[PDB]
């Protein structure tokens, strides 16, 4: 499988030896694919880039960068973990550990960020060598893309306050998203990084075309076809935004490039590409939370 | 490692793999117990959000959670389901004759009312019923169906296509001449891609459905150039019609056929040599 | 014997290429 | 056992230690490789001769 | 891999055989999925449409419906290629040759760009059979999306030339320093218009009924750039948003329809993925086994599948 061996550091406490045993089946993001790897390179302190422990924005950059790995067998002084992205399509069946949604017979899970739930959940912290493992959350793509747009919507209501968005009923699940007591004070302060991108690139996206189309269609086939689709749908909100708001080609054209790259990054940062797939055999195909699921490589 | 297997225990109310063939594009039935809730959202409130609760509630009345969640809509089951929907008659009544004799047509009429109602409350039948595989075996009891129906890409039709020539092996029937819209009329020799396309149109023929396959040596990123063409249904005016998921690759261009052999005369297509590269859905505008 | 060395060399790796690289029970020919 | 000097004086009889020193091993890997091409696999094996 | 053989047709000049010897690891655009192909369907003469050759926008339009493949082995009669869009199913990890002024990273997604810099010509010549082979430029996906947005707005400058003749460049790229010069020669109308239409189309679908709720928060951002350091770098100096402030309107259909939640996904689906409609899709991800953290300009990188 080319299972790369993560080296445990030198001697740890007996509860630290038992704690890493129950991580057998979590998701681990290795930066390079050397057959010998340290464990400090795996830990969340290796994700420190700008002199600070990152937010969910900085995690999604790092998660879109380095390479995923499922822990196969936990050994004394060694962790044997076969990475996902090596191998041909649909080879090397191995087990994930489920987290609260169902993870049905298919569904293409995404190894997505840990603070989408309770803040210090699953943060396996070794007291001996004093590091931190924040394992990510394996959710399927329509449940991935829904929730990551669901939490960024909530921050807008907190960014300037005056229905509860956080219901999201699943097939058997009444998904309690709200951890109201202490986490919503700490989950909202971590999407401070991701919200202000999502506000800007919309407001830089809308207000660019709100001053593009008045300055365009006035100097061919662009005018014919685009207005053919926006007959009283966008033109109805064109008169609505230009009146209930405010209204230079060279500032605009220099702002045309700047938005499009930044809007392009959010397509790679957000939207949560399917890393791996579930495709079961001799299995009940409806996975309990905390149950091992056979999981194979390519979407 | 060019070999995989699936196995899922479902019911015989849908596909019923006894009367079906060894070659069957088994789609799923993703989340039946869902959609009172997301049928309410993802739509304006002037869409009568209790409609998928009732019409599928009639469909479950047409036959509790049980020891098997409701899965496996065949590709056979969908042809009759939009038989009155696509503009093709006397080639669509044959597959409906294959179902009402060998599968109850009340399960079709309750389902086609759901197909109008799914696109009515804007919760489409795509992002529902993801592809499942190719039906190697059907060990089905009276009530159950424990089908080995291998997923996982190219090998699933080659492992049912290498030993295919002797006796009767998979052959993967497209099951309709109206379906399998074999593209590249302006076409030459090359390995083609298979897709699974659902077209839509809001309030033209009242939230219409069309379930068929296209075959092209065109990329899924260049297919939207052709899927924006070739239709007159570009006049919704909201949006998001013409969804497609990649069925995979047909690396033998000559092997497409035209036949009429099933079971009732059902016009059909032999599709010799398939990569089942499972892909994902792609619906924006 | 150019011809006889040609045909026998083909007959060797025909069988030795299919399944004979592994050692058998005792004697193989 | 450390060198001791017998000591005089009115001091308290100073604390005697005779123990076994424990030490910490390190593990070092010293990795090494060598390539081998797409030839010398069909060769060296009888596969292409 | 589905190894695709490209027949080397006739004679061959003694440097023309060495021309293929230095291309092991470049990228072939082949307009099919073949197991056998002749070389002229690959070459830049086959890029040439009816009458004219495409410009630097139309080359991407040619590259869009033309399938990339990488030279794996070099033989004098065949060039065994591997079609990345299909045959990347490897435990063999087919290599790529960097042909650019750019060190990528270890792990960055890589897409292809036509030769658009002043010194990176890369058009090889074959004197036996007169073919040109403009090899594409493998570049990191933040860099490629920073290229394509320059050519589009320069092509819109080629639509309407109001102000006097002193325009800013859109000919200057910065990547870790490194003032890079583009080639600004000619802008073909249809290659602009087909690229112009999709950009105007995709941004209209990014505004839904709940979109104008986000437009309320424009003075909320300008208070934050006055008292936060992250916001101040986020609202850049040459931004139209800072010029824009120089509006709720309840109107609630049903009053429970999740007005933000549709405006985010639709913006994410339509104007978010502008890098897939202007340029090619990313499929190349740099995977170095021996622990190389960078891939130098002119070096080889082992490649695995989709980002």
């Amino acid at each position: 499988c080319f299972e790369a061996d993560i080296a445990i550091p030198s001697g740890i406490s007996r509860p630290d030896a038992a704690a890493l045993q129950r991580c057998e089946g979590r998701v681990v993001f290795l930066p390079t694919i050397r057959r010998q790897l340290a464990l400090a390179d795996v830990a969340h302190e290796s994700f420190v880039s700008g002199g600070v422990s990152p937010d969910t924005l900085g995690l999604l950059l790092a998660y879109r960068r380095r390479f995923p790995a499922v822990i196969t067998r936990v050994l004394p002084t060694r962790i044997v973990a076969c990475p996902v992205d090596l191998g041909l399509t649909h080879a090397g069946t191995v087990n994930l550990r489920n987290t609260s949604p169902v993870d049905l017979c298919n569904g293409d899970p995404v190894s997505l960020v840990p603070p989408v739930f309770e803040g210090q959940a699953t943060d396996v912290r070794l007291e001996s060598l004093d590091l931190t493992l924040r394992f990510p959350v394996p959710l399927p793509t329509p449940l991935a893309r829904e929730i990551v747009a669901r939490l960024v919507a909530r921050g807008i209501r907190d960014l300037n306050p005056d229905p509860d968005l956080n219901v999201l009923y699943y097939n058997g699940a009444r998904l309690s998203l709200v951890a109201d007591v202490q986490q919503l004070a700490s989950v909202n302060t971590e999407l401070r990084s991701l919200v202000l991108n999502m506000v800007y690139s919309i407001t830089e996206g809308t207000t660019l075309i709100l001053t593009l189309i008045p300055r365009l269609l006035a100097l061919g086939y662009v005018n014919a076809l685009l207005q053919m689709q926006s007959v009283t749908r966008e033109a109805a909100q064109l008169i609505h935004p230009e009146a209930p708001m405010l209204m230079r080609r060279l500032p605009l054209y220099e702002a045309l490039v700047a938005w499009l790259a930044h809007a392009g990054q959010l397509g790679d940062i957000l939207a949560l590409a399917p890393a791996v797939r579930v495709c079961t055999f001799d299995g009940a195909a409806v996975v309990q939370s905390g149950d091992m699921a056979p999981v194979i490589r390519y979407p | 490692p060019r070999y995989h297997l699936t196995r899922q225990v479902t019911l015989t109310d849908l596909c019923q793999p006894n009367a079906e063939r060894a070659g069957a594009l088994l789609l799923a039935l993703r989340h039946p117990t869902d959609l009172p809730h997301l049928a309410r959202h993802r739509a304006p409130p002037g869409r009568q959000t209790e409609r998928l609760a009732e019409a599928w509630g009639q469909l479950l009345e047409a036959s509790e959670s049980g020891c098997a969640r409701a899965g496996l809509v065949s590709f056979n089951f969908l042809v009759a389901a939009c038989a009155a929907a696509y503009d093709a008659r006397d080639a669509a009544e044959a597959v409906r004759a294959h179902i009402t004799t060998n599968y109850a047509g009340a399960r079709l009429d309750r389902f086609s009312e759901c197909l109008r109602a799914m696109v009515h409350t804007h919760v489409f039948p795509h992002e529902v019923m993801r592809f499942f595989g190719g039906l190697v075996s059907w060990v089905t009891q009276d009530e159950l169906a424990s089908v080995t129906a291998v997923c996982s890409g190219p090998q699933e039709a080659t492992h049912t296509g290498h030993p295919g020539r002797p006796r009767s092996a998979v052959t993967i029937p497209a099951c309709a001449f109206v379906d399998l819209d074999a593209e590249l009329c302006l076409g030459g020799p090359g390995a083609a891609f298979l897709y699974l396309v659902f077209t839509y149109r809001q309030c033209r023929d009242q939230e219409l459905c069309c379930v068929y396959v296209v075959k092209s040596q065109l990329p899924p990123r260049g297919l939207e150039a052709a899927l924006e063409r070739l239709f007159g249904r570009l006049r919704i005016t909201t949006c998001t019609y013409a969804a497609f998921a990649e069925l995979g690759v047909m690396p033998d261009d000559s092997p497409r056929c035209l036949h009429r052999t099933e079971r009732v005369g059902v016009p059909v297509v032999i599709l010799e040599g398939v990569v089942w590269r499972p892909g994902g859905w792609r619906a924006c505008a | 014997s150019i011809l006889s060395t040609i045909e026998v060399a083909s007959h060797r790796r025909l069988f030795d290429f299919f399944a004979a690289v592994r050692s058998d029970e005792n004697s193989l020919y | 056992h450390q060198p001791l000097i017998a000591r005089d004086g009115p001091h308290p009889v100073e604390q005697p230690v005779h123990n076994y020193m424990t030490k910490v091993i390190d593990r070092r890997a010293l990795n090494a490789a060598f390539s081998l091409a797409t030839e010398a696999i069909a060769l060296l094996t009888g596969e292409a001769l």
